[PDB]
């Protein structure tokens, strides 16, 4: 399942970001839909981003 | 451009209804008429305060029979008592016909629109006032112009949509091609409600008044005898009536006009009464002496 | 667009969403006044996990594990 995609409340239980990946939550997963701040292991190597759209239109 | 134009709920006072029924009932079957006096507030709240009747004309409802000499002079008697308020429409009674507006009635209503364009035409049907029903309906002209350009939806905006659709054919055709029919609600104060509600001086005294005793004797005898005759039917019924196919069981053993139930209702009504009967006699004796 | 649900309540604490109460009492009265329909909007909440990289404040692309039968929650048809 991709990041920033429709997640019904039922599939939200099972959601578990790969531990081996760079992105590991700073605390135990919130487990409920919402902004969950993630720690990125490496800023050197590329992190492809989705820049927020409001700033372009503004 | 203008108002919402939702047809008014005609809020009919307790007095105006009481007079209207009385007025029509006296005149039946000869058509009766009068003007409605009221006051116009909100967008759709017309409070019909009171009505008075105009002297029966041999032309029935007519523009001719709206007699300005009578009308004016009446305004003036009511003026001195300070009960005068603007004319907000007119009512008349057709008993001969259902509730709708005849071609003659449409002209009559057209004159009223000049006073107030939210004026109502109220049809009272006093022949069917003999039922528990009060058969009354209220109408307000629609312009032909509205229907030709198909602009009619304006008038039926933002509403619960409950419309009376009783009475069709010619009547309904006329209604759709001339007026708009909308609900009537009855608003009354609790002061008014209580006065009416109150009954006799002897009403709160009646429980020590009691039936003549020759009739209690008669009644006791009648009930014992009657149940016996229905009990025959009931014994016959449960001889059999344990097969199959529901409706057939009811025809075979006379399970239609069902004996068990009709017996259970009579037995209990008489039983409750007989408790009341004794209760009064003992109390009367002891309280007084 | 098939991404919103009506929540009864905040799902974190287990205790009422202020907005959501106002929406539904306002929605339920529309017979009296039809324009108030719109108030069901305050009850509408988007449901979606949005992961936010705390070292840039932007949305990282990455993939998460969901142990579930994948076909059983397939996206809706187009009617």
């Amino acid at each position: 399942v991709d990041n920033m995609t429709r997640i019904l409340p039922q599939q939200s239980r099972y959601i578990s970001f790969i531990k081996d990946d760079r992105f590991v939550p700073v605390r135990k997963f919130k487990g409920n839909n919402g902004v969950v701040v993630l720690r990125d292991r490496e800023p050197k190597e590329p992190v492809a981003l989705i820049e927020t759209v409001r700033q372009m239109k503004d | 451009t203008g108002r919402d134009d939702t047809k008014e709920t005609v809020y009919i006072s307790s007095i105006a209804l009481l007079k209207m029924l009385k007025h029509g009932r006296a005149g039946v079957p000869m058509e009766v008429m009068g003007l409605m006096l009221g006051e116009f507030v909100d967008d759709y709240t017309v409070n019909v305060v009171d009505v008075f009747a105009m002297p029966q004309s041999g032309t029935g409802v007519s523009v001719e029979a709206v007699d300005d000499v009578f009308q004016a002079k009446m305004m003036d008697m009511l003026k001195q008592t300070g009960r005068d308020q603007m004319v907000v429409g007119w009512y008349h009674s057709h008993p001969g016909f259902g509730c709708w507006l005849s071609s003659v009635d449409v002209n009559t209503q057209k004159s009223f629109e000049q006073l107030n364009s939210r004026a109502v035409a109220v049809v009272v049907d006093p022949i069917q006032s003999v039922k528990g029903k009060v058969v009354i309906d209220a109408f307000r002209l629609i312009d032909t112009g509205a229907l030709i350009n198909n602009l009619e939806p304006r008038q039926t905006t933002s509403n619960t949509g409950l419309l009376n659709k009783a009475n069709i054919q010619a009547l309904i055709h006329g209604l759709n091609r001339h007026y708009y029919s909308l609900n009537i609600d009855y608003h009354k104060t609790a002061k008014e409600t209580k006065m009416l509600m109150n009954l006799h001086k002897e009403q709160w005294q009646s429980g020590l008044k009691m039936y003549d005793y020759e009739e209690k004797e008669e009644s006791n005898l009648a009930a014992t005898k009657s149940m016996v005759k229905i009990a025959e039917q009931y014994s016959k019924r449960i001889e059999e009536e344990k097969e199959l196919t529901e409706e057939e069981l009811k025809t075979r053993y006379v399970g239609r006009q069902d004996p068990k139930k009709h017996l259970s209702e009579t037995a209990d009504e008489t039983l409750e009464n007989n408790i009341v009967s004794v209760l009064t006699a003992g109390v009367n004796s002891v309280a007084i002496k | 667009g098939r991404n919103v649900t009506i929540q009864l309540e905040n799902a974190d604490t287990g205790t009422l969403d202020t907005k959501s109460v106002v929406g539904l009492v306002m929605f339920s009265q529309f017979w009296y006044w039809f324009p108030l329909a719109h108030f069901l909007s305050l009850s509408f909440t988007p449901t979606t996990v949005i992961g936010i990289r705390g070292s840039d404040q932007a949305i990282p692309k990455f993939q998460m594990n969901c142990y579930a039968k994948e076909d059983a929650f397939s996206y809706p048809r187009m009617y």
